[PDB]
């Protein structure tokens, strides 16, 4: 807190489960692959289910 | 003068006494030789500053620092020699009656042959 | 010729109100700037009384 | 898609891994063809989120210096203004001379 | 050992410094440049003066947070201390941040509020840990600025230990003997916390980071009211010296 | 890779500046750059009013009982009064200069009335929706 | 038609505008909509961004602190420490707030591609302090003399190892700068050059760099 | 990094001059292909080639620390192949010499 | 069990954030443009970390 | 040894000429024969000559 | 390619010591003087140097 | 593809190292250059920003652009020599820059 | 960057402090800073403005700046 400017870049609270922070750029962009990481196993996971 | 001239002041003064405290620590073990004297130093830096002024005009023509550098490379071993030569004759010198014949003659033999030597490698550049 | 680009060189003000006499200067063939393009972002040399003394010294082409 | 462009399938089956998945594999598709909508769409708007959220980073970047000089200058005018008052004031009290 | 000989002939060395474009550094008092110096050495048997050591470091100390018994008052004595300290008091006060970024005097007993949050502080099952800072306090935070690169030099005392920033994902390995070089860019005004992600020893649990990145403006400030001084302090320490160095570097 | 990320929000443009006067100020801005004037002071437009003495002896503070030790010319840029090349290339920038004033006078006289009525919900009006 | 001097400065003007008339300039600039509300918000954020010190009503002054948590300045505002004046941005009172970028590099003498391949900088730290060392060994004694560290600081001289001095700086750490200090006094009592140890070369393969006549090998071209 | 092209070969007969001109591990090449870049376009104008000159030493100015005076002092213009862009000068000559090549 | 609340859960349970939670933005922030973005939900809680 | 000397700056046709000479001798380069633009291109392929 | 292959290309320089069981920052001399030369960016995308 | 890619790194990384182990008086730094580019300019952690935007979206694009270029200023760098160039436009959209050399200063890209 | 909202403070002291400091910059500025010393603070002068909003009305309004200067007349007078 410098100021009225918060300075504080972690909210994360007691049961978080994804990254503690998402202001840095690195962070950001590990985040968006992970979560487009799983939109490809659609045609997998219907397969494993049939099967 | 100010705080900030007195400070530089004694910074730039005990800067330049570092032998005043440094002679006093002296060690026993150690081949103590004959300094050489002041005239002959003297004499020294003049034979050096005549063989510089006759060096700067080739020098200071040339535009290339190899060439400058092979010059400075083979003056160099020129008076290395020399100053081998000055450097085992003056350490075992018995008296400052040798100290400064071995001065004299390191000298002479400068202004004679490095002059010489100096004077036709400047012109075969 | 399609290719040619400035590159940031010579990026000087560009005036756009109508009557800013910028809009006029820059346009006389004979405008000096105070400065070159490429010495504006150099380590100045001379010293303080110098530049000083050049400055004074200096004459407005017109 | 898939063996079907083989002419012998028979060698599609046998030489992959001498086994036989074709049924669930074909009935597959059917499923994941609706089964991603709902992450594509979220997705959509999670890239529409982070394209937004790199906008204002270049905009905070870019101009808030500039916005801070912009009220910074405009303190100053208006202190300007004031002093401009103060000496129209201070002219009027040296001409009157209470 | 060998002892120093009596005369040393030293080439000067040439092109080492390309300001100007002058092969030659060195010239001589009659005008001529100067290829070859002589060295002379006097009084062999004599003690060689050390090295001395020009480097000069801010250096700021993050250790873990010191708890504190009493909550001491603001004391502000005369200037003008030529001797060892002024014994007369000028200002005395308690003065508290309230809501409103006011340093106002405080009504009520410091050490009592400080005593009564450390012993029975109200938490919650969904705490942020921004309000739940336990194991993650310490003093004199680094401070840098924002959207510029940095070369960050990292090197160990004793052991190998990890500065590890979760917030801005970056983790370097501190080893002895080594001065392994990484490039640090903080996109973003924010304020890190980190952790040693490394087995150390005894306080391997509690040995906290935290990192500050601001705009170059307020990074600036910072470091001319808090470190340049400390840069001459070694030296030179005073009010006026401050003000003195601040106006002589001003930016 | 190719479309691992599956969508790009091309439609998210460069949010638009809206400051009032950010056009004028950075044309006065440009324009003293060209004029090269060493002193910062003369960012600010109304610099004239604001430290007289950068016309007349340039002594802006006041050094007293702190040591005046320059070194070289970067020291003490804002102790240096304008010289007679530096007051020339600022006064080619005169019409920038009174244009942003102006326009800073204008919107101190603008003031906020009770009139308005879309105040609470002007962000749209801002064009902070994307 | 203009009168021939146009923007030439009139003798003794002075930069006033006291009694200048600002309706003429109205056609000249142009205002939004919602210019009130901009100017509030602009009027907010500088208020509520470029305030990092606080008011006290005890001294009737600025005082700030260094950066600290929000832990801390929340739930321990009653218990502050190291309380400073708050000295201004700039000493006139000037604007501080620019967007920075990054400067021109400083020249090397020593290039970092010699050995950049590695990230722990151990064999570059090294060649460096072994050049400035070579530098040193020339330049030492002569510094109190002839250079920077001249009383009359009027007329001194830069030394002329001070950029290999700050290259060897950079590429070492503290430690491993004074491990390489310690060598370096050792090395300058002993008084010796590694010119007058070295014989490697003799075993060192040849090549085209080697050939006698190094002037004449490069080949220069426009 | 700093040139006008995603790869050298997308650059015309000036890169492949450029190559030829420095060694491969000189990294004088991208200062003689920002050369040819700034010569795009003007080195058939006598002053565009001027403009180009001025734009060479802009760029040296704003890559290294200069002061006034040194690229107009530069005793050889002329490059050789072991010559590196560690000095305002060696920028400077690497771009003019990238700016000849520059065809059109 | 397999697909379709595995394939739902995370975006249903985002979309219902951001309609009831403001995806846990923090109030009291000014200007909008130049104030960072609070991202909705990212991180699939029902898939394994 | 000694310098020769130093030609000025080469003009436009100068700069020409020697694009031309440059173009012959990449062109005059065989097909065949795989050797690096570089500053040593021309010396390593009369070196590869002489070894043949 | 962000994150990494920059040393040669920043503002300044900051060590980072570790030691049992606190940490270490030092800003060389040389720092000072790379934060007063910091470019700044004026008008209207222009970068000057005072 | 292992073999292949342990021959490369040892062709790079391994057999110079042992061409220089003491100092050289003519041409040391030419020689630990020539060595070091050939492992230091390797192309696995130099290609890709020819295809930047898989990764980077606009305005991330050109904040990127800025910071590499940046990064990437210092004349003597290989790396950035045998590097893609970041002057140039997003293949998809641009949002600040609409022309590309169109500048204010020859080093930043806006 | 995300900044807190917070309304002009109009805390007694710190208001007093500021046109005071605004006082002495239009006493110097009047004179174009011929005086002994000087004590002008311009980034007061800007926060005078921001945070002290009813303190700035009474100096825009011509009769209030009219008594501010009758009184700091007869102050400096006596
Ligand atoms: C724990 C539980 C939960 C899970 C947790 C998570 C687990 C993670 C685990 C991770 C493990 C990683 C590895 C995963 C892989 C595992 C694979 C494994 O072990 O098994 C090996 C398994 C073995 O193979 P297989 O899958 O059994 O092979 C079967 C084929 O896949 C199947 O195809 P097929 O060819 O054999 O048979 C189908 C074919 C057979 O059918 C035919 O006979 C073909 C007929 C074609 C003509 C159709 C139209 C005819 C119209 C006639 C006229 C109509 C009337 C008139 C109407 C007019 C107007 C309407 O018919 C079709 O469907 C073809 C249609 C063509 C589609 C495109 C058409 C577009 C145009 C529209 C045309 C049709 C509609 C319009 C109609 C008219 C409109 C006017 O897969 C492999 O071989 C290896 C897979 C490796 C991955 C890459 C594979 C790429 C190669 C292609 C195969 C892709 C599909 C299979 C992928 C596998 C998953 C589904
Ligand atoms: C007497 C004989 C004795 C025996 C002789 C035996 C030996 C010789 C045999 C025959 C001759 C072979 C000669 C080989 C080359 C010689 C050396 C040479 O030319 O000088 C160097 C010279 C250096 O390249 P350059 O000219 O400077 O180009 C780079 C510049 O950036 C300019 O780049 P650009 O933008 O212009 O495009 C370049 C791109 C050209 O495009 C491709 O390569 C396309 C590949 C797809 C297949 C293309 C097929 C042909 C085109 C399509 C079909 C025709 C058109 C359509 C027809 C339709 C008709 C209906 O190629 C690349 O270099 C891309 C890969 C390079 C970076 C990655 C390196 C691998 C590390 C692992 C990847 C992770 C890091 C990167 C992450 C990036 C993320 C953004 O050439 C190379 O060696 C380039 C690389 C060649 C391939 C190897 C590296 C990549 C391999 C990847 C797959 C394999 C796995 C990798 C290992 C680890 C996997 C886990
Ligand atoms: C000789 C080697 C090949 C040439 C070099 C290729 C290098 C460059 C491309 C490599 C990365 C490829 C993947 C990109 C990202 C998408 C991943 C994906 O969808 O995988 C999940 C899919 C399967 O997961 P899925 O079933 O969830 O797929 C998505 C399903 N929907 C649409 C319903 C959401 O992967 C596959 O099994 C299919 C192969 C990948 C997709 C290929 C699409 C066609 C493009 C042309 C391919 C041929 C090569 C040329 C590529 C084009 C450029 C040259
Ligand atoms: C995710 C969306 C899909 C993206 C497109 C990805 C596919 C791109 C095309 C790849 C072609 C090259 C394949 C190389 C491997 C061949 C191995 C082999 O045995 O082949 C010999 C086979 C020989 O088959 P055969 O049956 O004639 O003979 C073999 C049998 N004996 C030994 C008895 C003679 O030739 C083919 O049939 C070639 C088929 C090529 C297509 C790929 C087949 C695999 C299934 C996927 C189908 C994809 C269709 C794509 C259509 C175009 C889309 C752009
Ligand atoms: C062969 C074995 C393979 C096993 C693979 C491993 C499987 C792992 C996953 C197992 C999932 C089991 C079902 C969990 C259902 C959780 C529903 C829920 O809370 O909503 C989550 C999600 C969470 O979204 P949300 O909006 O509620 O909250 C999001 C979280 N916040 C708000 C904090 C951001 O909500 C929904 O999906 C809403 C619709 C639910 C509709 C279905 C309700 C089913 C209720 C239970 C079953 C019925 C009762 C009787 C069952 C009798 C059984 C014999
Ligand atoms: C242990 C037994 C060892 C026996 C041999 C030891 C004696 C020395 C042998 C030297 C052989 C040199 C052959 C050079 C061939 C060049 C061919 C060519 O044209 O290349 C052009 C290329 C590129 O140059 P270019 O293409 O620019 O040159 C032009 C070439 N011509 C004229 C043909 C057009 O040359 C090179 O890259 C340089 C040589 C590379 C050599 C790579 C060696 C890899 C080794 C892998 C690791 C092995 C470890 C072994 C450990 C053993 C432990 C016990
Ligand atoms: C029979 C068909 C033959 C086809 C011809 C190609 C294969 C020839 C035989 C195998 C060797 C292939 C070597 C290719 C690369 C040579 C140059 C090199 O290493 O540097 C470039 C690159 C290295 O580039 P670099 O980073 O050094 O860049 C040099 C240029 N600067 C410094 C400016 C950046 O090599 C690699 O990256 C190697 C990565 C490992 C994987 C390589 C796979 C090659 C392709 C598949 C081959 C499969 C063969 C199968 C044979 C058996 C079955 C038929
Ligand atoms: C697309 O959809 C999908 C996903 O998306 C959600 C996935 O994530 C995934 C990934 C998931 C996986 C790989 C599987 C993950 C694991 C799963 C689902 C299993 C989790 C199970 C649990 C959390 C429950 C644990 C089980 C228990 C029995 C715990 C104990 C509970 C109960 C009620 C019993 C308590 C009893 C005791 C403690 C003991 C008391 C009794 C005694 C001691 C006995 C005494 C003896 C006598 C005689 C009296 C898949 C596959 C998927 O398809
Ligand atoms: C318990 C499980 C039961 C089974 C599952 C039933 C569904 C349950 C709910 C699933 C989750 C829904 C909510 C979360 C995902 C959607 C989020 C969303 O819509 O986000 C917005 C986004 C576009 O918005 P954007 O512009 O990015 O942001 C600014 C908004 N003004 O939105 C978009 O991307 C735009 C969407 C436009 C409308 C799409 C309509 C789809 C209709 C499908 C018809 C049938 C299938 C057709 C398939 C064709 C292709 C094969
Ligand atoms: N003192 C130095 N400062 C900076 N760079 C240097 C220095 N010495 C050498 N270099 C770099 O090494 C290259 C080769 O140096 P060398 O001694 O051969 O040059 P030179 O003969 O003085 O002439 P040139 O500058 O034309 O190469 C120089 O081009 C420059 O790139
Ligand atoms: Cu220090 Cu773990």
């Amino acid at each position: 807190m410098w100021g009225n400017l918060w300075t504080e870049a972690s909210y994360q609270l007691n049961f978080n489960i994804g990254f503690s922070s998402l202001r840095s750029d690195v962070l950001i962009h590990l985040a968006q692959w992970q979560y487009w990481w799983w939109f490809w196993f659609a045609l997998i996971w219907s397969f494993y289910y049939f099967i | 003068m100010d705080t900030i001239q007195k400070m530089n002041y004694e910074a730039t003064v005990n800067m330049g006494r570092q032998d005043l405290i440094t002679r006093e620590y002296t060690f026993y073990s150690d081949y103590e030789f004959i300094p050489i004297q002041e005239d002959r130093k003297q004499q020294m830096e003049d034979a050096l500053n005549n063989l510089h002024k006759i060096i700067h005009p080739t020098v200071t023509q040339l535009k290339k620092k190899a060439n400058v550098q092979e010059i400075q490379d083979r003056v160099f071993r020129k008076l290395q020699g020399w100053e081998g030569e000055l450097n085992t004759c003056v350490f075992s010198a018995k008296n400052v009656r040798d100290s400064n014949f071995c001065a004299d003659r390191f000298t002479n033999r400068i202004n004679t042959e490095g002059v010489e030597f100096v004077k036709q490698i400047l012109r075969e550049y | 010729a399609l290719n040619k680009r400035n590159w940031g060189y010579n990026a000087h003000y560009k005036p756009e109100l109508e009557r800013s006499m910028k809009k006029v200067l820059y346009a006389d063939p004979n405008y000096k700037f105070p400065i070159e393009w490429p010495e504006r972002y150099m380590a100045e040399t001379k010293t303080l009384e110098q530049v000083m003394d050049e400055e004074e010294n200096w004459e407005y082409y017109k | 898609m898939g063996s079907v462009w083989f002419r012998n399938r028979y060698w599609w089956y046998r030489s992959l891994y001498d086994d036989y998945v074709a049924r669930e594999a074909k009935l597959a598709f059917g499923i994941a063809a609706f089964i991603w909508l709902p992450h594509y769409y979220w997705g959509i708007h999670l890239n529409r989120a982070f394209e937004v959220n790199f906008s204002h980073r270049n905009y905070a970047h870019e101009w808030g210096p500039r916005r801070n000089r912009l009220a910074h200058s405009l303190e100053f005018e208006q202190f300007d203004m004031i002093l401009e008052n103060w000496q129209d004031l201070e002219d009027e009290y040296a001409q009157r001379g209470d | 050992p060998g002892e120093v000989l009596p005369l040393r002939i030293i080439k000067y060395p040439l092109g080492l410094e390309t300001i100007h474009n002058n092969i030659f550094e060195n010239t001589n008092n009659e005008g001529n440049v100067e290829l070859f110096r002589l060295r002379f050495n006097s009084n062999s048997s004599k003690m060689q003066h050390k090295l001395v050591q020009d480097t000069i470091y801010l250096t700021l100390k993050q250790k873990r947070y010191n708890r504190k018994k009493v909550v001491a008052p603001q004391i502000k004595y005369y200037k003008d201390d030529n001797g060892n300290k002024t014994d007369l008091v000028k200002y005395t006060g308690k003065p508290y941040l309230s809501n409103d970024k006011l340093l106002k005097q405080s009504i009520y007993d410091q050490t009592t509020q400080y005593k009564l949050i450390k012993k029975n502080k109200k938490r919650g099952e969904l705490i942020p840990v921004t309000l739940a800072r336990r194991i993650l306090r310490t003093k004199k935070t680094l401070v840098l600025p924002a959207h510029v690169n940095i070369t960050l030099i990292t090197n160990s005392y004793d052991i190998v230990h990890s500065w590890f920033i979760p917030g801005l994902g970056i983790k370097l390995d501190c080893v002895p003997g080594r001065s392994t070089h990484h490039t640090f860019f903080i996109d973003n005004v924010g304020f890190y916390y980190g952790q040693c992600a490394e087995i150390c020893g005894r306080y391997h649990h509690h040995m906290p980071i935290r990192v500050c990145a601001l705009p170059f403006e307020h990074f600036l400030l910072w470091w001319n009211t808090f470190g340049l001084p400390k840069m001459l302090n070694t030296v030179s320490r005073k009010r006026f010296e401050t003000h003195y160095e601040l106006r002589k570097y001003s930016w | 890779a190719l479309f691992f990320m599956a969508n790009t929000a091309i439609s998210v443009p460069s949010v638009l500046d809206t400051s009032p006067c950010m056009k004028q100020m950075l044309a006065y801005e440009d324009c003293v750059l060209d004029a090269n004037v060493p002193q910062q002071e003369v960012i600010h437009p109304q610099w004239p009013t604001i430290w007289p003495r950068l016309l007349t002896d340039g002594k802006l503070l006041e050094f007293d009982k702190v040591p005046f030790h320059p070194e070289n010319i970067y020291n003490y840029t804002y102790m240096r009064p304008l010289t007679k090349k530096n007051k020339q290339y600022l006064y080619e920038c005169e019409e920038e200069r009174f244009v942003f004033k102006a326009c800073l006078r204008k919107v101190i006289s603008l003031k906020k009335t009770d009139k308005h009525t879309s105040w609470d919900t002007a962000e749209v009006a801002n064009l902070q929706l994307t | 038609d203009l009168p021939a001097d146009y923007g030439k400065m009139p003798a003794g003007y002075n930069f006033l505008t006291r009694g200048k008339d600002w309706r003429e300039y109205d056609k000249d600039f142009i205002l939004r909509t919602d210019a009130v509300w901009e100017k509030f918000q602009l009027e907010h954020f500088f208020r509520n961004y470029m305030k990092c010190f606080f008011f006290d009503h005890g001294l009737k002054k600025y005082q700030m602190f260094e950066p600290e948590d929000m832990y801390t300045v929340v739930f321990e505002g009653w218990a502050l420490d190291d309380l400073i004046t708050f000295p201004g941005f700039t000493p006139t009172g000037r604007t501080n707030s620019y967007q920075i970028g990054l400067s021109p590099r400083q020249r090397t003498v020593v290039p970092t591609q010699t050995f950049y391949q590695m990230q722990d900088y151990y064999m570059l730290c090294g060649l460096r302090f072994e050049r400035w060392f070579r530098c040193d060994l020339v330049y030492h004694d002569q510094r109190h003399t002839k250079f920077d560290q001249v009383k009359n600081q009027k007329n001194y001289k830069t030394y002329p190892c001070y950029r290999e001095y700050y290259e060897a700086q950079y590429a070492c750490q503290d430690d491993m700068f004074d491990f390489l200090m310690e060598l370096a006094y050792a090395r300058r009592a002993a008084d010796n050059f590694e010119s007058d140890f070295a014989s490697h070369e003799l075993t060192t393969l040849p090549t085209f760099y080697d050939t006698p006549k190094a002037a004449e090998r490069k080949t220069y071209t426009y | 990094a700093q040139t006008a092209h995603q790869n050298r070969y997308q650059g015309g007969l000036c890169y492949a001059q450029c190559n030829e001109l420095f060694s491969f591990w000189n990294p004088s090449i991208q200062q003689c292909w920002k050369g040819c870049d700034f010569g795009v376009g003007r080195v058939n104008d006598p002053e565009g080639r001027i403009e180009a000159q001025q734009m060479c030493k802009r760029w040296a100015a704003e890559l290294y620390w200069t002061y006034k005076g040194e690229l107009d002092t530069i005793k050889d213009l002329r490059v050789h192949a072991d010559m590196y862009p560690t000095t305002p000068q060696n920028v400077y000559r690497a771009c003019l010499a990238g700016v000849r090549r520059q065809k059109f | 069990i397999v697909l379709t609340w595995g394939w739902s859960s995370f975006q249903i349970g985002g979309y219902n954030y951001e309609r009831f939670d403001d995806n846990g933005e923090r109030r009291n922030t000014l200007y909008w443009k130049l104030s960072p973005v609070e991202f909705p939900q990212s991180k699939l809680w029902n898939r394994p970390s | 040894g000694f310098e020769t000397v130093v030609p000025a700056p080469p003009t436009r046709d100068d700069e020409l000429r020697m694009i031309k000479a440059t173009e012959e001798q990449f062109l005059q380069q065989p097909r065949y024969k795989l050797y690096m633009n570089e500053a040593h291109r021309i010396a390593k392929m009369n070196h590869g000559d002489r070894h043949n | 390619r962000l994150i990494e292959w920059q040393n040669e290309s920043s503002l300044f320089t900051v060590r980072v010591r570790a030691r049992q069981w606190y940490w270490i920052y030092k800003f060389e001399l040389k720092n000072f003087t790379d934060i007063l030369s910091t470019p700044k960016n004026i008008g209207n995308n222009r970068w000057q140097i005072n | 593809v292992c073999g292949i890619y342990v021959i490369h790194v040892i062709y790079n990384y391994m057999i110079p190292y042992y061409w220089v182990s003491t100092p050289l008086k003519n041409d040391e730094f030419t020689r630990l250059r020539m060595k070091d580019y050939i492992a230091s300019t390797v192309l696995e952690e130099v290609y890709g920003i020819s295809y930047a935007e898989w990764g980077w979206l606009p305005h991330d694009f050109a904040y990127n652009r800025m910071r590499g270029l940046a990064g990437y200023m210092h004349p003597d760098d290989p790396r950035a020599m045998c590097t893609s160039t970041f002057h140039r436009k997003h293949k998809y959209i641009e949002h600040e820059v609409e022309k590309v050399g169109d500048y204010h200063h020859m080093t930043y890209p806006k | 960057m995300e900044v807190k909202y917070r309304g002009p403070s109009d805390d007694k002291l710190e208001c007093e402090f500021l046109e005071n400091n605004l006082l002495s910059c239009l006493r110097e500025k009047s004179v174009q800073d011929n005086v002994a010393k000087m004590t002008c603070r311009p980034e007061f002068l800007v926060w005078f403005f921001l945070e002290c909003p009813t303190k700035a009305a009474v100096y825009h309004d011509p009769k209030g700046l009219r008594n501010i200067f009758i009184q700091d007349k007869i102050k400096q007078k006596g």
